[PDB]
RNA sequence: CGAUGUCGGCUCAUCACAUCCUGGGGCUGAAGUAGGUCCCAAGGGUAUGGCUGUUCGCCAUUUAAAGUGGUACGCGAGCUGGGUUUAGAACGUCGUGAGACAGUUCGGUCCCUAUCUGCCGUGGGCGCUGGAGAACUGAGGGGGGCUGCUCCUAGUACGAGAGGACCGGAGUGGACGCAUCACUGGUGUUCGGGUUGUCAUGCCAAUGGCACUGCCCGGUAGCUAAAUGCGGAAGAGAUAAGUGCUGAAAGCAUCUAAGCACGAAACUUGCCCCGAGAUGAGUUCUCCCUGACCCUUUAAGGGUCCUGAAGGAACGUUGAAGACGACGACGUUGAUAGGCCGGGUGUGUAAGCGCAGCGAUGCGUUGAGCUAACCGGUACUAAUGAACCGUGAGGCUUAACCU
RNA sequence: AAUUCCUUGUCGGGUAAGUUCCGACCUGCACGAAUGGCGUAAUGAUGGCCAGGCUGUCUCCACCCGAGACUCAGUGAAAU
RNA sequence: ACACAGGUGGUCAGGUAGAGAAUACCAAGGCGCUUGAGAGAACUCGGGUGAAGGAACUAGGCAAAAUGGUGCCGUAACUUC
RNA sequence: AGGACCGAACCGACUAAUGUUGAAAAAUUAGCGGAUGACUUGUGGCUGGGGGUGAAAGGCCAAUCAAACCGGGAGAUAGCU
C-alpha cells in the first residue's frame, strides 16, 4: 500500500538510500502499489559515489511493505518496512548488484527472476 | 451452531502442541518451486496467539539480515507442517505488540524457568 | 422559508384527517375482583391475575 | 449590512 | 431448471489438500415438497409451488391449511414457485432433495440483504464527504446541489438522496458449488450470499453459461 | 444501527448510569418492592438477579465481590443472611415485574417490582 | 433599481454531438507496424501534482483517452470567501488641495425552524361489487453496459532487412458496482488488567468515587474497509455507414426501380430489481357465513330480535425489521425476552492462607479469578379466561349448457 | 522593489515539476536623501518562503461516547 | 424589557500533593441549575480511537496532533558586548 | 536595577468553531497578549454641541455622531413616489 508521497528504503547497494513515490504506474485512477509493483521514484538522498545521485527520476519495484501480502491460505507476512528495488527506466532491469534484506516469493517471476536469485532470502 | 461446528471439527488437526506468547517457535511450512515442494523453517518468538477454534491463527515475529518481519499462521492450515517450541518465555501480558518499539538488549524475555 | 399564501380551512383540515385518537378497544374484568383495568395492568384496589399483589 | 451587487 | 429454497446456516472455512483455504456459505436444504403443478390450461404458465420446513399448527389459518391437505402434504414455513422449462415434469407431494444439484457447477443464490434503515447519500451512495476544516459551516456530510439553476427548475426523477437501505431481494450469480452434503442436507458454496443468518434463500442453476 | 447489541442507554451517561442501578439494586433488597418505570425496571433485572446468585455461595471472596458491586454492607449482609438461603434452590427468576399504569407528572409507564418469594 | 447575490473552487450533476477513447466502414502519396482524411455511432469511460484567486496556460509524470459545448458564463434558502467591490494604512503617479487610479500592497460580520411544486423514502383511507388468507402473470418503469497487459495462433502473413500483424482463444489487472464478515484489520466509554493524585468504607488488607473513559495495554458481539466473493457478457431480431446477388427503365452497363443477402459498443430482447390504483383495478388455489319479523315512500328500501364465521385488529414478550407507522417471530397446546446451567472467547496466575526476605517484593495453592452483545439447553420470571371489529349465501341484462 | 505597465523580464539557487521565495543584472513606464536615503543586534497574536517533527487536513473514510433531531404527555411562538 | 450562560468595589482564606491565591481530590458550608418519559434513523453540535501513507488537503498546515517539569551536561551565525 | 523574563488574580481581545426569530441588540468554548507600569481600579469633581475630548480611528460625547438629545419656528420645502 504505497502511494503517491510515500518515502521508500532501497533494498539495493546502488547508492540511492532514501527515494519518494511520485507516480503509481499501470492504470488509470490506480491509487496503491503493492509487492511486485513498478512505481515511478524520485531519489531524495544518495551516498557521495554511487551509481545515482540525488534527483533522478526512475522507476522501483516494492520489495517489502508494512501493510504486508496475504498468501493463498489466508497467512499475512509484514516487515518492519517499506523498500524497493531501483530500475533502468528503459530496460527495467535492476541498477544493483546486491540485494538487502528478504524478499517475497510474489517477485518469483520471469521478469524479476534476478532479484530472486540475489535475494539473501525467499519468503 | 450445531450444523457448522460438525463441519468444522472434521477439519481441525489432532496434534498441535501447548504454546503460549514469548515462547520461541519454529514452524516449517510448506513451499513450492513448480514440480518440487519443500518445507522451510520460520523461527522467532510468539507474540499473539487468537483462539478461535478451526479459525485459530498465531503470529511469530523474528528479525532477519536486520530487518523485523512478522508472519501470520493459520493453526490447522495444512501449509503448517510442524510446530517446535524451542524455549519458555516467562510474560506478564497475553499480547507483546510492545516489542515492535524495541530491539537489541531490550527486546530479551526472561525464561519460563518453572 | 416561509408560506407565499395563506393555506385554506380545506387544506388545514385534510392535515389534521390523521391527528383522531383512539379509544380503548375493550378493558378487561378482574377474574376474582370484578373491577375492570388494561390488559396486563394491575387494578386500582391491587388485584391482578385474580390474586392481592399489592396492599396498597 | 451585506455583500452588494 | 427449478431451484430449491434453503437457510443460511452461517460462514466457514475450508481447506484444501493442496492448502489452499475457500470460504463457503453453509445453505441448509431440507426436502422441499411440491404443493401445487401449474400448467398452460389451467393457469397459462408451467410452473411448480414448493414449500419447507415445519410451521406450528396453531399458526397455520384454515385458508393455507386446507391448502397443503389438497396437495396432501404437511404444512411448510411458505410458499414458492418455480418456472418449469419443457421436458421438467413434477407431480404434487414429490419431494426434492438437495441432490438436484449434484451435477449443477455454479448457483445463482437470492435472498433479502440485511437492514440499514435510513441512510444518508455517503453511506447510501458513495457521494464524496466535504470539507472537515477549511471554514466548513454545518455541511460536513450533506449531498451538496441537488439540481440547476431556473432550467429546468425542478429536481430530476431518480436523483440519488438518502432514505432505505438494503433490506431488499438481492441476487449473486455464478457462485461455484464446492459441496454437496445429501446425507445431511447442506450445499456449500463459494462466498458469501445475500442476508443474515437464519434467512431464507434461492438456489438455482447459474442463468449464464 | 444497533443490530444485535443489549443494553439501554437510557439518555444518562455511563457513569450516572451505573450509579443510578447500584442505588435503586441497593433499594430493591431493602424493600423487597419499589416502583419504577418499566424500562428502568427491565433494565433492573440484568443487575439485581446476577447479584443473587452470588449469594448463593457464601465466602469472604464473593462478599467482597458483592460489596465492590452495591458498596453497602447492610445489603451485602442482607443478600448473604437472607435473599441467598430464600432463593437456594430457584433457578433464576428471582423477581417479577408488574405493568402498573401511568405516571401523572409526565405519562411515563409505571411498574412494580418485587422479590418473587416475599 | 418598494434587490433577479456578482469570479474561481468544493459537492452534486444533466443534455447536445460539431466523437477524445472503445465499436463499424471508404479512399490513401495504405507492404507490415503505425498513421492521414472522410462517413456511421452518444452504450460506457474520459489523470494526479508544482506555480498562480485564477478560467486558462506552462511544466512534471501517467492513461485506451485525459472531447467540445448548453444548463441564470448549471449549482452561496448546499459550503467557501482566495479574487472582485465599503469603512484603516502605505507605495508609485496625477492634483495647490480635499482627493483619485479598467496600478500595486497588508487587514477586513456570507442570515432563513420549508407553506406549495419537485425529488428521495415510508404509512393511513377508499376502491377493485359477499368476505378472507396466500401464490402468481407482467402492461409498464428503473439499474447495468468501461477497458489495459501477457501468452497461444506466430517470429507465421508482410518485408531487402529492420520490424511485425488481421481473424480467433486463454489468463490476469485498473477504475466502478452489489453482497458479506469466514479470513487480515479498525472500532469496541457495556469485558479483563497495570498505574498516578486524592477522598471514603473505623483501621491493615481489599475495594469504590472523582481527575477527558484520569492516563494507558489487550479485546467479545455488532458495524465496517484497506478484507474477499461476484458482475459488465454470450446469443437473437431489425438496422446505420458500407459491401453485394439477380435485374430492367436505357439491346449495354447498373446494389434498386420489382425481388433477395450481409452489416456496430447505438435500437428491441437476453441479465438484475420494482410492478394489477395496469380504475384496462387481471389469474389460480384454499377457507367462511344456509334465522325469524315488522313497516313504508314497494326498492339494489328502513328497522327490531336472534346471530358474530373465516379472518383481522388490539394487548403482551420481542427481532439481524425499524425515526414513527410498517414488516417478521412468539403468547402456556410456549424457548418470544430476561434469569439460570454448560461451553466458548477475552484478560492473564484473583482473594485468603502459607513459605522466603530487614523491606519493596517473589514463590505455592493456580493458567487462577472474573468474563457484555456469542453458542447449546432449561418454564425459574413475564407473555391471561376473555372482550373488540368483521356477518347471516352476495344486483340486472343477454348468451351457452343443464333442467 | 509595499514602487516595474510590457512581465511568468533574463540568468542562478531551491523542487520531478516553482506566475510565489532567495541572489544577481539595470531597459528606474513612474527610487532617492529629515513628507529622509541606505544598513541594523534585539523585539512583533506583523507580511512572504523553506525544512524537521507531528498529525483524519487529505487518499477515504469507519466505529464509538454524550446533547439535539424522532415518538409520548404538558405548555406554546415568529417571519410571511 | 425576562426568575436573561453578561456586568458589579471591599473583607475572610482549612487539609493532602504542589513553587503557588495555578491545578486535582476533599473540609466547614452550600447546591443538583423549574418540563419530563422513551427510542437509539439520516443529519448538526461537543468529544474518543484508527490499518498503510504523512500536507498528496487548501488561497494558506486553517483546525487538529505534537512539544511541555526539576537538576546536570552542552550550545552556532550575528551583535549595540 | 529594569516601560527585564515565565505565570495566577486583574486588564485586554489575536485565531477558530458555535450562535445569528441568540442564553446575549457584540456572548460562549478552546487556545491568545500584558501582568512594577506610558499599569489597573473604587469614590468625588471639571470640560457642552461648529462645542468638548482625542498616543488621531472623523474615533467617543447615555444601545444615537462628517456635528448629541428635547422643545419650538413648523403643516419648512418636495418640478418627486
Ligand atoms: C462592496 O462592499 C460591500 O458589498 C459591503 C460589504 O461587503 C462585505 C460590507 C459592508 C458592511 C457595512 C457597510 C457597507 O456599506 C458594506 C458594503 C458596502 C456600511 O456602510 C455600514 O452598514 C451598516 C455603515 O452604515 C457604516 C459603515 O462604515 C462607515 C460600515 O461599518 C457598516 O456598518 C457595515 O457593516
Ligand atoms: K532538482
Ligand atoms: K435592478
Ligand atoms: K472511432
Ligand atoms: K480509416
Ligand atoms: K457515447
Ligand atoms: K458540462
Ligand atoms: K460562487
Ligand atoms: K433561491
Ligand atoms: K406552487
Ligand atoms: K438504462
Ligand atoms: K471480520
Ligand atoms: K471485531
Ligand atoms: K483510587
Ligand atoms: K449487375
Ligand atoms: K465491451
Ligand atoms: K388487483
Ligand atoms: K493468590
Ligand atoms: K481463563
Ligand atoms: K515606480
Ligand atoms: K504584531
Ligand atoms: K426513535
Ligand atoms: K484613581
Ligand atoms: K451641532
Ligand atoms: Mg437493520
Ligand atoms: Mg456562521
Ligand atoms: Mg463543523
Ligand atoms: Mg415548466
Ligand atoms: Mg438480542
Ligand atoms: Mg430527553
Ligand atoms: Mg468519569
Ligand atoms: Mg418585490
Ligand atoms: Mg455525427
Ligand atoms: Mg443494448
Ligand atoms: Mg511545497
Ligand atoms: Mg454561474
Ligand atoms: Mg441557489
Ligand atoms: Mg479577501
Ligand atoms: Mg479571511
Ligand atoms: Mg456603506
Ligand atoms: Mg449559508
Ligand atoms: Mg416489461
Ligand atoms: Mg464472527
Ligand atoms: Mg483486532
Ligand atoms: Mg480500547
Ligand atoms: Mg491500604
Ligand atoms: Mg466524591
Ligand atoms: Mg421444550
Ligand atoms: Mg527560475
Ligand atoms: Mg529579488
Ligand atoms: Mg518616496
Ligand atoms: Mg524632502
Ligand atoms: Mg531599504
Ligand atoms: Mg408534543
Ligand atoms: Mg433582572
Ligand atoms: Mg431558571
Ligand atoms: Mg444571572
Ligand atoms: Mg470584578
Ligand atoms: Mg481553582
Ligand atoms: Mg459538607
Ligand atoms: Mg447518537
Ligand atoms: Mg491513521
Ligand atoms: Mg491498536
Ligand atoms: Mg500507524
Ligand atoms: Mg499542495
Ligand atoms: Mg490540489
Ligand atoms: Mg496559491
Ligand atoms: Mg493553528
Ligand atoms: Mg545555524
Ligand atoms: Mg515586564
Ligand atoms: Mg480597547
Ligand atoms: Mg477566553
Ligand atoms: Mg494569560
Ligand atoms: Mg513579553
Ligand atoms: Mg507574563
Ligand atoms: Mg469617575
Ligand atoms: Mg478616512
Ligand atoms: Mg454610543
Ligand atoms: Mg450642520
Ligand atoms: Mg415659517
Ligand atoms: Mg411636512
Amino acid at each position: 500500500m504505497i502511494q503517491e508521497q510515500t518515502m521508500l528504503n532501497v533494498a539495493d547497494n546502488s547508492g540511492a538510500r532514501r527515494v519518494m513515490c511520485i507516480k503509481v504506474l499501470g492504470g488509470s485512477h490506480r491509487r496503491y502499489a503493492g509487492v511486485g509493483d513498478i512505481i515511478k521514484i524520485t531519489i531524495k538522498e544518495a551516498i557521495p559515489r554511487g551509481k545515482v545521485k540525488k534527483g533522478d527520476v526512475l522507476k522501483a519495484v516494492v520489495v517489502r511493505t508494512k501493510k504486508g501480502v496475504r498468501r493463498p491460505d489466508g497467512s499475512v507476512i509484514r516487515f518492519d518496512g517499506n523498500a524497493c528495488v531501483l530500475l533502468n527506466n528503459n530496460s527495467e532491469q535492476p541498477i544493483g548488484t546486491r540485494i538487502f534484506g528478504p524478499v517475497t516469493r510474489e517477485l518469483r517471476s520471469e521478469k524479476f527472476m534476478k532479484i530472486i536469485s540475489l535475494a539473501p532470502e525467499v519468503l | 451452531s450445531n450444523i457448522i461446528k460438525q463441519l468444522e471439527q472434521e477439519q481441525m488437526k489432532q496434534d498441535v502442541p501447548s504454546f503460549r506468547p514469548g515462547d520461541t517457535v519454529e514452524v516449517k511450512v510448506w513451499v513450492v518451486e513448480g514440480s518440487k515442494k519443500r518445507l522451510q523453517a520460520f523461527e522467532g518468538v510468539v507474540i499473539a496467539i487468537r483462539n478461535r477454534g478451526l479459525h485459530s491463527a498465531f503470529t511469530v515475529r523474528k528479525i532477519s539480515n536486520g530487518e523485523g518481519v512478522e508472519r501470520v499462521f493459520q493453526t490447522h492450515s495444512p501449509v503448517v507442517d510442524s510446530i517446535s517450541v524451542k524455549r519458555r518465555g516467562a510474560v506478564r501480558k497475553a499480547k507483546l505488540y510492545y516489542l515492535r518499539e524495541r530491539t537489541g538488549k531490550a527486546a530479551r524475555i526472561k525464561e519460563r524457568l518453572n | 422559508a416561509v408560506q407565499q399564501n395563506k393555506p385554506t380551512r380545506s387544506k388545514r383540515g385534510m392535515r389534521r384527517s390523521h391527528d383522531a385518537l383512539t379509544a380503548v378497544t375493550s378493558l378487561s374484568v378482574d377474574k376474582t375482583s370484578g373491577e375492570k383495568h388494561l390488559r396486563h395492568h394491575i387494578t386500582a384496589d391491587g388485584y391482578y391475575r385474580g390474586r392481592k399483589v399489592i396492599a396498597k | 449590512a451585506a455583500p452588494q451587487k | 431448471m427449478i431451484g430449491l429454497v434453503g437457510k443460511k446456516v452461517g460462514m466457514t472455512r475450508i481447506f484444501t489438500e493442496d492448502g489452499v483455504s475457500i470460504p463457503v456459505t453453509v445453505i441448509e436444504v431440507e426436502a422441499n415438497r411440491v404443493t401445487q403443478v401449474k400448467d398452460l390450461a389451467n393457469d397459462g404458465y408451467r410452473a411448480i409451488q414448493v414449500t419447507t420446513g415445519a410451521k406450528k399448527a396453531n399458526r397455520v389459518t384454515k385458508p393455507e391449511a386446507g391448502h397443503f391437505a389438497k396437495a396432501g402434504v404437511e404444512a411448510g414455513r411458505g410458499l414458492w414457485e418455480f418456472r418449469l422449462a419443457e421436458g421438467e415434469e413434477f407431480t404434487v407431494g414429490q419431494s426434492i432433495s438437495v441432490e438436484l444439484f449434484a451435477d449443477v457447477k455454479k448457483v445463482d443464490v437470492t435472498g433479502t440483504s440485511k437492514g440499514k434503515g435510513f441512510a444518508g447519500t455517503v453511506k447510501r451512495w458513495n457521494f464524496r464527504t466535504q470539507d472537515a476544516t477549511h471554514g466548513n459551516s454545518l455541511s460536513h456530510r450533506v449531498p451538496g446541489s441537488i439540481g440547476q439553476n431556473q432550467t429546468p427548475g425542478k429536481v430530476f426523477k431518480g436523483k440519488k438522496m438518502a432514505g432505505q437501505m438494503g433490506n431488499e431481494r438481492v441476487t449473486v450469480q455464478s457462485l461455484d458449488v464446492v459441496r454437496v452434503d445429501a446425507e445431511r442436507n447442506l450445499l456449500l458454496v463459494k462466498g458469501a450470499v445475500p442476508g443474515a443468518t437464519g434467512s431464507d434463500l434461492i438456489v438455482k442453476p447459474a442463468v449464464k453459461a | 444501527m444497533r443490530h444485535r447489541k443489549s443494553g439501554r442507554q437510557l439518555n444518562r451517561n455511563s457513569s450516572h448510569r451505573q450509579a443510578m442501578f447500584r442505588n435503586m439494586a441497593g433499594s430493591l433488597v431493602r424493600h423487597e418492592i419499589i416502583k419504577t418505570t418499566l424500562p428502568k425496571a427491565k433494565e433492573l433485572r440484568r443487575v439485581v438477579e446476577p447479584l443473587i446468585t452470588l449469594a448463593k455461595t457464601d465466602s469472604v471472596a464473593n462478599r467482597r465481590l458483592a460489596f465492590a458491586r452495591t458498596r453497602d454492607n447492610e445489603i451485602v449482609a442482607k443478600l448473604f443472611n437472607e435473599l441467598g438461603p430464600r432463593f437456594a434452590s430457584r433457578a433464576g427468576g428471582y423477581t417479577r415485574i408488574l405493568k402498573c399504569g401511568f405516571r401523572a407528572g409526565d405519562n411515563a409507564p409505571m411498574a412494580y417490582i418485587e422479590l418473587v418469594d416475599r
